[PDB]
RNA sequence: UGCCUGGCGGCCGUAGCGCGGUGGUCCCACCUGACCCCAUGCCGAACUCAGAAGUGAAACGCCGUAGCGCCGAUGGUAGUGUGGGGUCUCCCCAUGCGAGAGUAGGGAACUGCCAGGCAU
RNA sequence: ACUUACCAACCCGAUGCAAACUGCGAAUACCGGAGAAUGUUAUCACGGGAGACACACGGCGGGUGCUAACGUCCGUC
RNA sequence: CCUCCUAAAGAGUAACGGAGGAGCACGAAGGUUGGCUAAUCCUGGUCGGACAUCAGGAGGUUAGUGCAAUGGCAUAAGCCAGCUUGACUGCGAGCGUGACGGCGCGAGCAGGUGCGAAAGCAGGUCAUAGUGAUCCGGUGGUUCUGAAUGGAAGGGCCAUC
């Protein structure tokens, strides 16, 4: 509604990336937050960017 | 004219009328006028009754009502077709059962509380009969 | 709540998961004055070992009975006995009490003894 | 530490004399003292609770907790969760050093002051009081007070009637009418 | 305002009573809240639907002091 | 073997609440102290540590007590599956099932494992 | 602050009412296990060929309507 | 699309029947460890009142649950804090529910992770609404394909709009 889809990227070079949503009103610093990355097996640190 | 003050609900399914009565015995006067029929007294059914009675006392003595009509009756008016909605409450009943206590009287003389039921009985739909309080 | 029924309140969850794994417990008490364990069996109505600073053959090489050091020694001695009617894996119960002091020191004790968990 | 010392010499013989109770520990104690500033108007503006908190900090040697709105209220215009006072509970040391400092020398200091009430116990012993000024307290300083306040003293106790609540404080030579 | 919406019926209810033989695995009870509670051996969904965590007979009985419905269940 | 107490369960109000009485050697509790381990959106209240001057006041356990909760027949009543019937909005008969409420009455729990104190 | 032929929630005792109330609670029905007798497999699977998707009245249980309709809408025979 | 009743004590069950709600929110309002326990009434208390904050008693979940209803909820699912990213990737015994397309529940296995001393818990949120098939096209990745051959375009596959 007043919330936007936006995409996690993988900071281990692969193309990876998780997807969810964000309140850019509230909440207007990029989200981080470490995560699975199948293409490198082991939990990498992931930064938002533009769906 | 009895009706109840607020409802969780406005209308009410039709349902039945089965069963005999709770509340059969003369529970607060010494006098009773006991339902023998089956059927539904309405609002204005039991206040024509309750006024013949009070008038026969002379305003002596003590009456209690054992019926409450918080049952809503719906209506469709004239000139409308079936369905488009329930129609909307135009009255309120209370479902008797054979044996219900309606009326229930003290502080007269038996042959004047007979009266007075005799004259309240005339304003019911139902078939009556009179009650005295009992030892258990 | 009571000092009592606070602390048994505290203890069901834990008590409930463990009835649900069907866990052998270690099952730890604490009071001003003395320690107590009970390895309790996972029916839950009956104790295969025990020990505490009530039982004369501990209290009497012992300071005060309810201390850290009461504790250490109460620790040693279930795991000991535990070990010696061949009871090696248990699960610790602190029974409504805080992981720390007198609790850890009793079941840091157990652990050193050779008692699994 | 000093009334506390005086409970223990003085107050406990008083008290086990006039009713005569079997045990010792049926003597009524001083079970907590709590002082309490209802701001209310902290809601317009924000920096006067702040002001109510660091005063009773001067007044009781620890730091305050910020009371909130436990449910909206309309009459008074407040929502749940909202900063509208400040408490303080006193136990051991802090409690007795505080209940000497006000009959001392602050309850003195009360402005044609001829002695507290002694109906104002809640049914079951604890004692309820109310102070208009804050200056009355000598931790305060009168030069550096943005504002007038005053705050309410509630003296918790083991008593089980008035009557023995009452003794209680009675034996500590307490201000009463 | 105006009536005439109701939602789809859930079908929710008791999928294996009691003395029915399950393999692990197999959904005892659809239901809203927990009206019957996870017993030995079974298990409870995010949805509390009650589900079987190893083959067996359906027991449903009156356990604790709150008196509540619990669903277990015995080997075969 | 008996009495008392602590822990962990079974059972989940015939087991609970109230009222009266009662217990501290041991156990339990309150309790004493707090710099520290650890703790308080404040507070050693709680959590926690070091203890033993005091008390069973509170709590807790035990004993008593039908004010309340709770359990609860028998008989009748209500309903209802099948077959039949009437004056068919509602009933009745045959047969099987048979409440709820109320009544008499019951009732101040019962029980297992381990540990400790005391006594024979 | 004092007081009144008024009204009066809560609480206690008494008396009823409920589709969207329940500290109770059937009859039936339904699910599962075992067993016999009976029944031209009545059962399940796969494959070939369909028709049908305007129903009606009567009984029982209901909604709607006026416990109006040879009314209307579900369930079940 | 969701909730309750009608609905006849398994499921399901109609009407322009009776009542309401959704088309979102939340990086914490998610995970875990540790802790905590409401509503309402009576009594007392500076300003302060029927109602703000404080203390005691009764009460015992009637409160609370981001929001409608119903079922749940104290071992709390309610409320707070510390550390955090399990709002993991691949899979999935076995089930539920659908004419179908689908939709739902799921212990357990592998890799990697957070919290906890540990047993353990975590594949979002008490649960049930918060939604849009296919085609066509866009962006990123790719041991695939690549119309003589090597490339490339375009196509496929995975992610996503
Ligand atoms: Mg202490
Ligand atoms: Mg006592
Ligand atoms: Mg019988
Ligand atoms: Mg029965
Ligand atoms: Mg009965
Ligand atoms: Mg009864
Ligand atoms: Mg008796
Ligand atoms: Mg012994
Ligand atoms: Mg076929
Ligand atoms: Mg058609
Ligand atoms: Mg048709
Ligand atoms: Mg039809
Ligand atoms: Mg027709
Ligand atoms: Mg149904
Ligand atoms: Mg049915
Ligand atoms: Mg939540
Ligand atoms: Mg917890
Ligand atoms: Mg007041
Ligand atoms: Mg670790
Ligand atoms: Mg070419
Ligand atoms: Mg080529």
């Amino acid at each position: 509604g007043i919330r936007e889809k936006i995409k996690l990227v993988s900071s281990a070079g692969t193309g990876h990336f998780y997807t969810t949503t964000k309140n850019k009103r509230t909440k207007p610093e990029k989200l981080e937050l470490k995560k699975f990355d199948p293409v490198v097996r082991q939990h990498v640190i992931y930064k938002e960017a533009k769906i | 004219m009895l009706q109840p003050k607020r409802t969780k609900f406005r209308k009410m399914h039709k349902g039945r009328n089965r069963g005999l009565a709770q509340g059969t015995d003369v529970s607060f006067g010494s006098f009773g006028l006991k339902a023998v029929g089956r059927g539904r007294l309405t609002a204005r059914q039991i206040e024509a009754a309750r006024r013949a009675m009070t008038r026969a006392v002379k305003r002596q003595g003590k009456i209690w009502i054992r019926v409450f009509p918080d049952k809503p009756i719906t209506e469709k008016p004239l000139a409308v077709r079936m369905g488009k909605g329930k129609g909307n409450v135009e009255y309120w009943v209370a479902l008797i059962q054979p044996g219900k206590v309606l009326y229930e009287m003290d502080g007269v003389p038996e042959e004047l509380a007979r009266e007075a039921f005799k004259l309240a009985a005339a304003k019911l739909p139902i078939k009556t009969t009179f009650v005295t309080k009992t030892v258990m | 709540m009571d000092k009592k029924s606070a602390r048994i309140r505290r203890a069901t969850r834990a008590r409930r998961k463990l009835q649900e794994l069907g866990a052998t417990r270690l099952v730890v008490h604490r009071t001003p004055r003395h320690i107590y364990a009970q390895v309790i069996a996972p029916n839950g109505s009956e104790v295969l070992v025990a020990a505490s600073t009530v039982e004369k053959a501990i209290a009497e090489q012992l300071k005060y009975t309810g201390n850290k050091d009461a504790a250490a020694a109460v620790g040693k001695a279930v795991a000991e006995r535990a070990l010696e009617k061949g009871i090696k894996d248990v699960s610790f119960d602190r029974s409504g009490f805080q992981y720390h002091g007198r609790v850890q020191a009793l079941a840091d004790a157990a652990r050193e003894a050779g008692l699994q968990f | 530490a000093k009334l506390h010392d005086y409970y223990k010499d003085e107050v406990v013989k008083k008290l086990m004399t006039e009713f005569n109770y079997n045990s010792v520990m049926q003597v009524p104690r001083v079970e907590k003292i709590t002082l309490n500033m209802g701001v209310g108007e902290a809601i317009a503006d924000k920096k006067l609770l702040d002001n109510a908190a660091a005063d009773l900090a001067a007044i009781s040697g620890q730091k305050p907790l910020i009371t909130k709105a436990r449910k909206s209220v309309a009459g008074f215009k407040i929502r749940q969760g909202y900063p509208i006072g400040c408490k303080v509970t006193l136990r051991g040391e802090r409690m007795w050093e505080f209940f000497e400092r006000l009959i001392t020398i602050a309850v003195p200091r009360i402005r044609d002051f001829r002695g507290l009430s002694a109906k104002s116990f809640d049914g079951r012993g604890n004692y309820s009081m109310g102070v208009r000024e804050q200056i009355i307290f000598p931790e305060i300083d009168y030069d550096k007070v943005d504002r007038v306040r005053g705050l309410d003293i509630t003296i918790t106790t083991t008593a089980k009637s008035d009557e023995e609540g009452r003794a209680l404080l009675a034996a500590f030579d307490f201000p009463f009418r | 305002t105006r009536n005439g919406r109701d939602s789809e019926a859930k079908r929710l209810g008791v999928k294996r009573f009691g003395g029915e033989s399950v393999l692990a695995g197999s959904i005892i009870v659809r239901q809203r809240g927990t009206k019957f509670h996870a017993g030995a051996n079974v298990g409870c969904g995010r949805d509390h639907t009650l589900f079987a965590k190893a083959d067996g007979k359906v027991k449903f009985e009156v356990k604790g002091p709150k008196n509540r419905k619990f669903i277990s269940i015995e080997a075969e």
